[PDB]
RNA sequence: GACGAUGUUCGACGAUGUUCGACGACACA
RNA sequence: CUCCUGUGUCGUCGAACAUCGUCGAACAUCGUC
């Protein structure tokens, strides 16, 4: 706190009202020193008091600064997951199925509920009774969306596997429903 | 004798066995509906028809059939006139044989007009029953549904037959009228075109057409020079039309040769344009109806028109395949590597609209193109299974995923120490009138997909598009006190920073994270491309954990960041506008505290002459909805934007409000579904959208109790003269009176008050109107819920409130009481008790079960379950007390843990306000 | 109190108590104990509430974590 | 607030002020006592204010780890006092069938499923003794969760149908007495 | 230059009030 | 690895401003010598 004007003009004016009352002359000098005393101690109390301001701007610039640090990190890294996972997502989807249907399309815009009716080769079918089952998904094979399909890993609301021998009438109590079947699109 | 010969002379030629339905004169049909305009009167209303003499007609075995030989006696000047004008349009075959003769009534030669084989009811007969429907007085309906094979009187004997949610064959029973509604219109432009080549000008109304398509009554017609003809067809189409999407009448036009005896059309997969075979549906059914229409909605020339060529559209739009609509994916490349991304819209209602901007072969993507690529359903669905859920009739688009997720609720956890206290404070005893009905209840895993099928309640409703932009102008002018605009991206808002961003963004961080990331710049240039492009994205569902009285699921809608944070910059002005206004039809932002209920309560009753106050509910009021209502409703909302948007801007920024809230593809599971319509509880506007579509439909309600009502006895002359111009401004006027605007708004402001938040309204009607017919009651809410929203209201939910100094029997889950307070009377609301006790006993985590750590909780609770301890019953006052003496303990054992546990006192000086009623009680009291 | 309140906060508990146990993953038993708890709460008269309480105590005795000698001491 | 070193500063100056004050000195009398009060009163609310902040942070600081370490109580408890409080309020019910029921499963004999609700149900329970028979069933009749069921089938250990006229005192240690008995409801 | 008197000037402190911000909770649509 | 939008109130903490008071201390004017 000694680094400023006044700091010396206060430690003056205290020695020199410390050698006054050492003394104890007339008031019309003591008086005068007491107030040199104010003027040093105004001006020291008035500039420590903007080095408290000035470093208190100087903390808020650090903490903005320890936020863009991080919120910069933070861009970077959710820039980095969101384009791994489109270019991730896009290695299961780039093939000939979906190549050869825009390539009829008047303009090559399609609707984008007709990619996957098209060219995804697994279904996933969802039965909520045994009726829907038996009128759906019988057999080991099925016709859906104008395709052959071949079932494989039948499974309930537990994820457990169901063999293709339990989904009869009188066992259809027995196990958890629904049951949601995955196909393949048979070539 | 006398009788007989008539009845011979009315045979004539043809081979008809008639028989005297009445006797040999005239029969006075017992209230047919008319449509009629003249000087005196105008309205769609049910007068007397009394000039005619009918008889039905019998064939082989002397059974009757539905066909009678209408005979009227009218004067011999409109007898020449109509012989003039028929013998023009005799040949064209959409005309009923009419035979004119004269016959000695009483000596001397009264001429006759005897138009032949007619159906029991007219085309207005059956829009009136389907329009103005009153589930106790529908007899026509009935005898229509039966005389043309649609069901039989064993349908009618069951309950909720005419229900839309219960009993939704009706749907069928309906559509089982749809080829007799087609041929009718086809029958219409028959007409249309014979009157044209003829020369003959004149309005088509209603009430001049068989239910076989047949036309009669050339009475008001008038001959020109041949070729030259008009005729007008406003009224006609416009009322005819909510009942062409209620009985599917153009279901035969999926067909081949468009006859339902024949297989569907197998529509080229690849296909989405639709529009030579819209414009094709249009000039064979709607030919005369002379206002451009716009198959795809940018082409547009303002709002008003949008809805009009949207009407067409919503219509239209169920012909072709589901497959077709939403995005329009293509192939990019983004540095050598192929994407698949969405670069347009195919809507039901705003036709196929493309992107403005779109760039093949791209180098890098920047943080926004990301956004842009990552939110789109189309890389995420082009990548998933295919998905067939047979456990809802909604269309599915992808599993995301290899396997279902099934998301379960938890119960609640018991608050024991409370309970314990409140039955020690004699509580909960066998017969009391404060019971415990408030619960946390729990779900299983197929709570999510059995409450996303609710969504089969929205239905393709078309709208009668001549009253519903004028509606739509009464509306604008309910609105006009708030101020709106576009902000930029450093004027937003927003609140609750730390909320989740949708899907997929809620892998990566909650909204704070995309709202550092993105500096106002990137901000504001996702805002302006949004105005040139459609950005579709995904919403997700998934169940609500909260306390309720009913064991129905409850689900909410989380909207993407994308969505989110443009719909802000567009909306939140005008939002924040409305929310700090008081004094106004929309109540939202007004508090409860301090005087407020008083002001509110106090502003509804204003100046209404016969007060008395209703109430009404909106049955499944977000799965219902019809998307012509919210389109409406983003279109009064987004008219605010005359200086900072231009034309094109204002419609893509309507087009990504669709793709994004209306029809966007939910992700209910691990799977896509498409959402059919209805509203997104998460979307930024959904509380001021729900009170525009609210005030749309108490509007539409008056209008239909005002024109449908006689107007020769409205004994006032200012509200006769207001029904004549009320008719005229719906079907005569195409442009915009806001002369007679501004008068049927004050109209309205005077006879019936509102008090609107989003779909829960509180009414200050005129109580003698509102019994002569000349304002809106609960019956006349019921029938247009029933027409324009595909649901049944039934008046058990409504209330009705004649003594004013009891306030509204229920508005925003509080009852309210007028009590005394300092010298004056004020109005308080006060809850259900059993909801306060029932949030006290059961929370929705283990830690706001220990009590001392939540004092705030149950000071909160207190403060809600203050107006209690005015009530005369006295249970309810003990609600109160005990919250007040259960503070008071809690404090005390909170002292003793802190004195024992640690060392030291935790007086606080302050904490004995909780345990008295003057904190409380000044919450309830104006500031100064 | 009276004895359909007491019923009624029982059966919170008992739920909470067996989906603890992981009665979850069982999607048939989670369920049948979800209808009897959101039908005990709907419940008017107690004589019925008390047999579903019955069934649901039921299912949380047939399996094997709660130690019941030790509870019941 | 008396113990802080101000607190003798400012009751002299008080005192001498209130007793030069009630002697009726001149007018520079008062404003001397009036600024000895002055820089004493000013010195000592400012440590008092330094106090009251700190003790105020003691308090906050103090009561946010006392709720910290009642919320870290109350998560770990949970699944061990819920059971409890299950079964204090499941006595506290004083029923007829809860009762039985849990004292049977107190006992050994616990059901194997749902206990039905219908006439024409299915209900398979473990019997582990024979004197855990001998008090529940009698003859055919089955008596549980206060109500009478019919026995179909025993069964053994081991699957062994067993009759009904076999199970007696001298012929029970020739099973492994798991019987899972089968009845429907009466 | 001193004596007495008023007020102007800053800083610390106390309080009140105002408004904004962060966190927690409750209710409603 | 899940919990949306909006409104409104309460509680705790922090910041800024104004007023008053506790005050410490410079002096700008007046009367006198
Ligand atoms: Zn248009
Ligand atoms: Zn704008």
């Amino acid at each position: 706190f000694s680094s400023l004007p006044s700091y010396a003009a206060f430690a003056t004016a205290q020695e020199a009202y410390e050698q006054a009352v050492a003394n104890g002359d007339s008031e019309v000098v003591l008086k005068k020193l007491k107030k040199s005393l104010n003027v040093a101690k105004s001006e020291f109390d008035r500039d420590a008091a903007m080095q408290r301001k000035l470093e208190k701007m100087a903390d808020q610039a650090m903490t903005q600064m320890y936020k863009q640090a991080r919120s910069e990190d933070k861009r970077a890294k959710v820039t980095s997951a969101m384009q791994t996972m489109l270019f991730t997502m896009l290695r299961k989807l780039d093939n000939d199925a979906l190549n050869n249907i825009i390539n009829n399309a008047r303009d090559g815009c399609v609707p984008l509920n007709i990619i996957p009716l098209t060219t995804a080769a697994k279904l996933m079918v969802v039965i909520p009774d045994y009726n829907t089952y038996k009128n759906t998904c019988d057999g080991t094979t099925f016709t859906y969306a104008s395709a052959l399909w071949e079932i494989q890993q039948v499974v309930d609301a537990d994820s457990k596997i169901v063999q293709l021998s339990e989904i009869s009438m009188d066992n259809s109590p027995n196990l958890a429903w629904p049951l949601i079947v995955t196909a393949l699109r048979a070539n | 004798a006398d009788a007989q010969s008539f009845l011979n002379r009315v045979c004539g030629v043809s081979a008809a066995r008639l028989t005297p339905c009445g006797t040999g004169t005239s029969t006075d049909v017992v209230y047919r509906a008319f449509d009629i305009y003249n000087d005196k009167v105008a309205g769609f209303a049910k007068f007397l028809k009394t000039n005619c003499c009918r008889f039905q007609e019998k064939d082989e075995d002397d059974n009757l059939i539905d066909s009678y030989f209408v005979v009227k006696r009218h004067t011999f000047s409109n007898y020449q006139h109509e012989e003039t004008i028929y013998n023009l349009l005799k040949d064209c075959p959409a005309v009923a044989k009419h035979d004119f003769f004269k016959f000695r009534i009483d000596g001397d030669m009264v001429p006759h007009i005897s138009r032949q084989r007619l159906t029991k009811y007219t085309m207005a007969d059956l829009v009136y029953a389907l329009r103005h429907f009153d589930e106790g007085n529908c007899d026509t309906l009935k005898e229509i549904l039966v005389t043309y094979n649609c069901c039989d009187d064993d349908y009618f004997n069951k309950k909720d037959w005419y229900d839309f949610v219960e009993n939704p064959d009706i749907l069928r029973v309906y559509a089982n009228l749809g080829e007799r509604v087609r041929q009718a219109l086809l029958k219409t432009v028959q007409f249309c075109d014979a009157m044209r080549n003829a020369g003959i000008v004149g309005v088509l109304t209603l009430d001049n057409q068989d239910l076989n398509g047949n036309w009669y009554d050339f009475g008001d017609f008038i001959q020109t020079t041949p070729g030259s003809g008009v005729p007008v067809v406003d009224s006609y189409y416009s009322l005819l039309m909510p009942i062409l999407t209620l009985t599917r009448a153009l279901t035969a036009e999926s067909h081949v040769d468009t006859d339902l005896t024949k297989p569907y059309i197998k529509w080229d997969l690849l296909k989405y344009d639709f529009t030579e075979e819209r414009l094709k549906l249009f000039d064979r059914y709607f030919k005369y109806w002379d206002q451009t229409y716009h198959p795809n909605c940018v082409n547009c020339l303002d709002d008003r028109c949008i809805l009009h060529c949207a009407n067409f559209n919503v219509l239209f739009s169920t012909v072709f395949p589901p497959t077709s609509f939403g995005p329009l994916v293509r192939k990019i490349f983004v540095d050598g590597v192929p994407f698949v991304v969405s670069t347009g819209y195919h809507f039901r209602e705003l036709g196929v609209v493309h992107n403005q901007d779109v760039n093949l072969h791209s180098s890098r993507l920047s943080f926004k193109e990301l956004l842009v690529y990552a939110a789109d359903p189309a890389m995420h669905a082009a990548s998933g299974n295919l998905l067939l859920d047979k456990r809802t009739t909604c269309f599915s688009v992808a599993a995301l995923t290899n396997n279902v997720a099934f998301q379960t609720v938890k119960p609640g956890n018991f608050n024991k120490d409370f309970y314990d206290f409140a039955v020690s404070k004699g509580f909960f005893k066998e017969g009391s009138s404060v019971e415990l009905k408030h619960f946390f209840f729990a779900q299983d895993g197929n709570a999510a997909i059995s409450d996303y099928d609710y969504y089969r309640y929205n239905l393709p409703t078309m709208c009668d598009i001549r009253q519903l932009l004028f509606v739509v102008e009464v509306v604008d002018k309910y609105f006009d006190c708030y101020d709106g605009g576009c902000i930029n991206a450093n004027q937003v808002i927003v609140n609750n920073l730390d909320k989740s961003a949708g899907f997929p963004f809620n892998k990566w961080g909650k909204a704070r994270l995309y709202y550092d990331s993105m500096s106002y710049e990137d901000q504001d240039a996702l805002f302006a491309y949004t105005k040139r492009n459609v950005i579709p994205t995904i919403t997700q569902m998934n169940l609500k954990y909260a306390i309720s009285a009913k064991n129905r699921a409850r689900t909410v809608a989380g909207v993407s960041i994308c969505s989110t944070m443009t719909n802000r910059q567009f909306h939140q002005k005008l939002l924040k506008s409305i929310a700090a206004t008081r004094g106004a039809t929309v109540v939202i932002g007004t508090s409860k505290f301090y005087g407020g209920w008083h002001n509110m309560l106090k502003t509804v009753y204003s100046d209404v002459e016969n007060p008395h106050l209703m109430g009404w509910d909106y049955p499944k009021c977000d799965r219902a909805m019809p998307n012509m209502l919210r389109i409406m409703a983003s279109l009064v909302l987004a008219r605010k934007h005359t200086t900072c948007c231009s034309l094109s801007h204002r419609f893509y920024r309507l087009a990504n409000e669709c793709a994004q809230v209306l029809s966007e593809m939910v992700m209910c599971g691990g799977s896509l579904y498409v959402k059919p319509g209805g509203t997104s509880s998460g979307d930024a506007t959904t509380a001021y959208a729900n009170s525009v579509f609210n005030i749309c439909q108490a509007v539409t309600a008056n209008v239909n109790a005002l024109l449908s009502t006689d107007g020769n006895k409205i004994a006032d002359k200012y509200v006769r003269n207001l029904q004549h111009r009320l008719y005229e401004c719906l079907y005569r006027n195409r442009d915009v009176d806001t002369d007679f605007v501004n008068e049927f708004y004050a109209y309205l402001r005077k006879h019936f008050s509102m008090m609107i938040l989003s779909d829960d309204a509180v009414v200050c009607f005129n109580s003698t109107y509102a019994s002569q017919g000349l304002v809106a009651s609960i019956k006349n809410f019921k029938s247009v819920l029933y027409y324009q929203n595909n649901v049944f209201m039934s008046e058990a939910k409504c209330w009705t409130e004649t003594d004013l100094t009891k306030g509204p029997h229920e508005f925003c889950s509080q009852h309210t009481m007028l009590v005394k307070q300092g010298d004056d009377y004020v109005y308080l609301p006060y809850p259900d008790p059993s909801r306060i006790l029932g949030a006290g006993c059961f929370v929705d985590d283990i830690v706001k079960t220990d009590g001392t750590l939540m004092i705030e909780r149950f000071v909160s609770l207190a403060i809600d379950a203050y107006p209690l301890t005015k009530h005369p019953n006295q249970e309810y006052a003990d609600v109160f007390h005990l919250y007040l003496q259960y503070i008071r303990k809690l404090h005390d054992e909170l002292t003793g843990h802190m004195l024992d546990m640690y060392s030291v006192m935790l007086t606080n000086d302050n904490t004995s306000r909780y345990w008295e009623p003057e904190f409380y009680e000044a919450m309830y009291t104006p500031h100064t | 109190p009276s004895k359909m309140s007491d019923v009624k906060c029982t059966s919170v508990v008992l739920l909470s108590v067996l989906q603890q146990l992981r009665v979850e993953s069982s999607s048939k038993l989670w369920a049948q104990c979800v209808q009897l708890h959101n039908d005990i709460l709907l419940a008017k008269d107690t004589t019925e509430a008390f047999e579903k309480m019955v069934s649901l105590l039921s299912v949380l005795l047939s399996m094997q974590g709660a130690v019941d000698i030790n509870k019941l001491c």
